[PDB]
């Protein structure tokens, strides 16, 4: 889906498709003739366009030049801009150079040197041009004035590639992790080779640091039970800025306010919100239950590894219902915002600093799992 | 007037006097114009910074053209499109230069 | 007509060399196991058919696991760049510039046998369109056709590999008589302008000049344009340009 | 001969075969055909995704527009009546068009 | 994302289905 629309999305040529799409803006100058092209022009394209520009808004009819120009770099290709062709030539090869000229010309414009309403000097210089123009002196003085004096190339204009393949750089993303992952891999292979070489405290020592993982588990389980903000709240219309500091549960506002704002809308959600909740606790329950036989083992450390065993099975069942419940309330905060978050809603969309801890919550859930059946090795 | 490439002025356009402080397209026309019907030129920048509009309240022309029509300009040789109502007090020559509405858009991102 | 090296469209040219210049680094480490042999167990983690070295529970697993988490990535993404090319297919023109015609030299070009197009090539002292010139007059067999029709029969009879030189309004109306396998490409390489002629001294010539200057400027000729052109174009550019629902693999 | 041709198996498309041709010269035998099998499947999918998405991008036309649009199906009436002479008489440019197409179907 | 939520009931009640079973066949030995 990705590499199809991006390659069924056609760059616009005509001004018709200017007429056909909406979603990239197009003005003119706030004055002068190329305004008041399209307020005389009757065709229905060009009518149909100053239709558009009369009710673009903000405006699109831009003060100055330039800034015309700038609406076009500053929008990043959804602003369009109309101005002639030949100054079109001279901007785009003025640097950066991000400009560059579409289509040709709506209308047909041309200079003329103008001299007194009958001078005779008139005509020698009408003839002058038509002398000029024929020989090719006037292209050549065109290539200088606009290709000499170019900045942005000579013929470079063609030098881009139009429809070309897949790009290396997608694919040297994952180098770093490929290179990264074999000098990782040469730090093992050596280490390995001295402990080959240079080799109850095994069984036990590492069995309370299951015990001790438990306890970051427990911690971090807590943390997200009040985000401090779970997004940047931000409606900031240049109205006044807005930035809510939302948690997870308390939608505080902030110069400082806190509310709740819990328990939002629809009730079929509300059904996930009433299962979340479930979802939530039995978390923390189960961790509670992993506790308790672990806390038996300090008494064989004062069955044995058949409830080490059963502790294990619960420890597991934890973090299962909390990987529902890292994902009931993710998908809910995804779906309240495909409700538009009723006054809070982010333009900064970015989960708390607590939810990154809560990750760290499940995996010392399971870092206390992969070496609590170590020692049920023996 | 003063138009980019058309007339630009000099990076040493204090040291230069006269027609050599103006650089640009016309400049090297007027020269051509010059070794065509055989004249002396003076380049001069309109001074209203207009290409010769109409004003709808005096109906006096401005910029270029009501130099040319008040007799305080002898020639033009600027940017200038040709339109009915400045033929209506003017003379222009054959349009050297054809063109039009374009549609100036951003080039394809290289990101 | 597709083959050979059109096979290697949806993963670039760059990306084939580095997709074996990082694939032979891979099977270096994994000969500290057991450099000599680990390239064919490479070929085990090329994309498939699992190899018989096996790196349980050392540094060689993440070895093997990573490039091989690798290679699962691009088989997907080459036939999603394989699917791209086989239903949108963008058959560009190969040229828009007749100085790609002073570039090139697979596909003839020439000009009416007599006229001032042939005569402009005979003119222009601009090196590109003297060259084209130089070429013209080396073209053999003739380029230079003697009607216009014959120039584009020629373009259709040599099929692409004869380029012809008329008028853009005449490239518009062409374009638009049927069978319509022929096209317009790139700008003009002129200014020439058709302009209402009346003789020296006559006293109608000043208003009809005005007429010009009026009709013009409110787009009247710009539909009459749109009239005998696209009205009376048989080839619909929108309408023609919109036909292609094609099928099943070469 | 007589084992390797389900060994050929092993390399008809996946599930990888028991015989192993470590460094002579059956591992490019073993290889090349694996590495050319590849090939086929690879692009029937891409074939077919060009089937499918195509076959359900073409929408079934509802306006008359569409056929001043489009050209691959042709359209015309009954070749007296009103309805014949309603183009002929519509001057809306989509209506003039369609009968400008039938004029020249 | 709610199209990925849809297998996690057959995944989670795939492991819990699968609970019941390693609890029974030990002792059906
Ligand atoms: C603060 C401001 C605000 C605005 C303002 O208030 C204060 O109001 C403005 C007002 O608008 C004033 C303008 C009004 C219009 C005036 C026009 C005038 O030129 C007129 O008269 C000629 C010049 O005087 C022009 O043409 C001359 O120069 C050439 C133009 O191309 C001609 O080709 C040449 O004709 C020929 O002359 C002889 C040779 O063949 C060649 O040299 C030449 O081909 C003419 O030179 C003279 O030619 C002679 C023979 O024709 C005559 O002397 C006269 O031509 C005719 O002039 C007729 C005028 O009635 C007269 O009836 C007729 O007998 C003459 O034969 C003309 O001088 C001609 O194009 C034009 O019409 C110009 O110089 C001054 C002028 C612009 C005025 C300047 C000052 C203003 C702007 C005023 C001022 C800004």
């Amino acid at each position: 889906a990705f590499l199809t629309v991006e390659r069924m999305v056609s760059p616009i040529e005509s001004a018709e498709d200017l007429s056909k799409q909406t979603e990239i803006a197009y003005g003119t100058l706030d004055s002068g003739s190329t305004k008041e092209f399209f307020r005389r022009s009757k065709i229905a394209v060009f009518d149909k366009m100053w239709t558009y520009m009369r009710s673009a808004e903000p405006s699109v009819f831009v003060r100055t030049t330039a800034e015309g120009v700038a609406r076009v770099r500053k929008s990043k290709g959804k602003y369009a801009y109309l101005l002639e062709s030949t100054m079109n030539e001279y901007i785009e090869q003025r640097k950066p150079c991000d400009t560059m000229k579409v289509g040709g010309n709506l209308d047909s414009k041309g200079y003329g040197i103008a001299t007194p309403k009958g001078s005779s000097l008139g005509t020698p210089v009408n003839l002058a041009v038509l002398k000029l123009s024929e020989q090719g002196v006037l292209d050549k003085l065109k290539n200088k004035w606009w290709y000499d004096k170019g900045e942005c190339g000579a013929k470079d204009s063609g030098s881009k590639e139009k429809t070309s393949a897949l790009s290396l750089s997608n694919v040297a993303g994952v180098f770093y992790i490929l290179v990264g992952g074999l000098g990782l891999a040469m730090l093992v292979a050596l280490i390995e080779f001295c402990y080959k070489s240079r080799a109850k405290t095994s069984r036990r020592g590492r069995a309370l640091l299951a015990v001790a993982l438990n306890l970051l588990a427990l911690l971090f389980a807590t943390t997200a039970f009040l985000t401090t903000y779970w997004c940047q709240g931000t409606q900031r219309v240049p109205f006044q800025l807005r930035r809510f500091h939302t948690g997870i549960w308390y939608s505080c506002e902030e110069g400082e306010k806190c509310r709740s704002f819990i328990d939002l809308a629809p009730a079929s959600e509300k059904g996930v919100l009433w299962l979340s909740v479930v979802s939530e606790v039995l978390y923390i329950l189960l961790l509670v239950v992993g506790f308790s036989l672990m806390c038996l083992e300090l008494l064989h450390s004062s069955d044995g590894l058949k409830l080490n065993a059963f502790a294990a099975v619960f420890t597991v069942l934890s973090g299962l219902l909390g990987m529902v419940a890292h994902m009931m309330y993710t998908q809910v905060f995804q779906v309240t915002v495909s409700l538009g978050p009723e006054d809070w809603r982010p333009h900064s969309w970015d989960y708390g600093w607590s939810f990154c801890l809560a990750w760290g919550s499940f995996t010392c859930c399971m870092a206390a799992s992969v070496t609590t059946l170590n020692s049920y090795t023996k | 007037i003063l138009e980019s490439p058309y007339v630009m002025m000099k990076k040493n356009h204090e040291m230069l006097e006269g027609n050599e402080r103006y650089e640009g397209y016309c400049v090297d026309l007027a020269a051509e114009i010059a070794k065509h019907c055989g004249f002396k030129y003076k380049l001069t920048i309109v001074g209203d910074g207009k290409y010769g509009a109409r004003d709808a309240d005096t109906k006096i022309w401005n910029g270029m053209v009501g130099e040319l029509v008040y007799g305080k300009a002898d020639i033009a040789i600027a940017p200038l499109t040709i339109t009915l109502v400045r033929e209506e007090v003017i003379d222009f020559s054959k349009p050297f230069m054809s063109l039009g509405i374009s549609i100036m858009i951003k080039k394809p991102q290289k990101s | 007509k597709p083959g050979v090296f059109s096979f290697l469209d949806p993963l670039a040219y760059e990306i084939w060399m580095c997709i074996v210049f990082a694939y032979i680094g891979v099977s270096v480490v994994l000969f500290l196991v057991s450099i000599f042999n680990s390239l064919w167990f490479s070929l085990g983690a090329f994309m498939q058919q699992g190899c018989d070295i096996s790196p349980r529970s050392l540094s060689g697993r993440i070895v093997g696991g990573v490039w091989w988490f690798f290679t699962l990535i691009i088989i997907s993404s080459y036939t999603a760049n394989l699917a791209a090319f086989l239903t949108v297919e963008r058959m560009v023109s190969p040229i828009e510039s007749a100085e790609d015609l002073s570039k090139q030299t697979e596909i003839a070009y020439g000009t009416l046998d007599s006229g001032s197009t042939k005569e402009f090539f005979r003119r222009s002292k601009i090196a590109v369109f003297d060259k084209m010139w130089t070429y013209m007059r080396s073209a053999e067999p003739s380029v230079f056709v003697r009607t216009t029709a014959e120039g584009v029969a020629r373009v259709r009879k040599s099929k692409g590999k004869y380029a012809y030189l008329l008028e853009s309004t005449m490239n518009e109306y062409i374009e638009q008589r049927k069978p319509c396998d022929t096209m317009k490409v790139g700008g003009n390489l002129d200014s020439k302008g058709y302009g209402i002629a009346t003789p020296k001294g006559s006293s109608l010539g000043t208003p009809v000049n005005l007429a010009v200057l009026k009709l013009s400027e409110q787009g009247v000729l710009d539909k009459l344009k749109n009239k005998w052109w696209y009205d009376k174009g048989e080839c619909g550019a929108k309408d023609s340009g919109s036909k292609e629902k094609t099928s099943a693999l070469s």
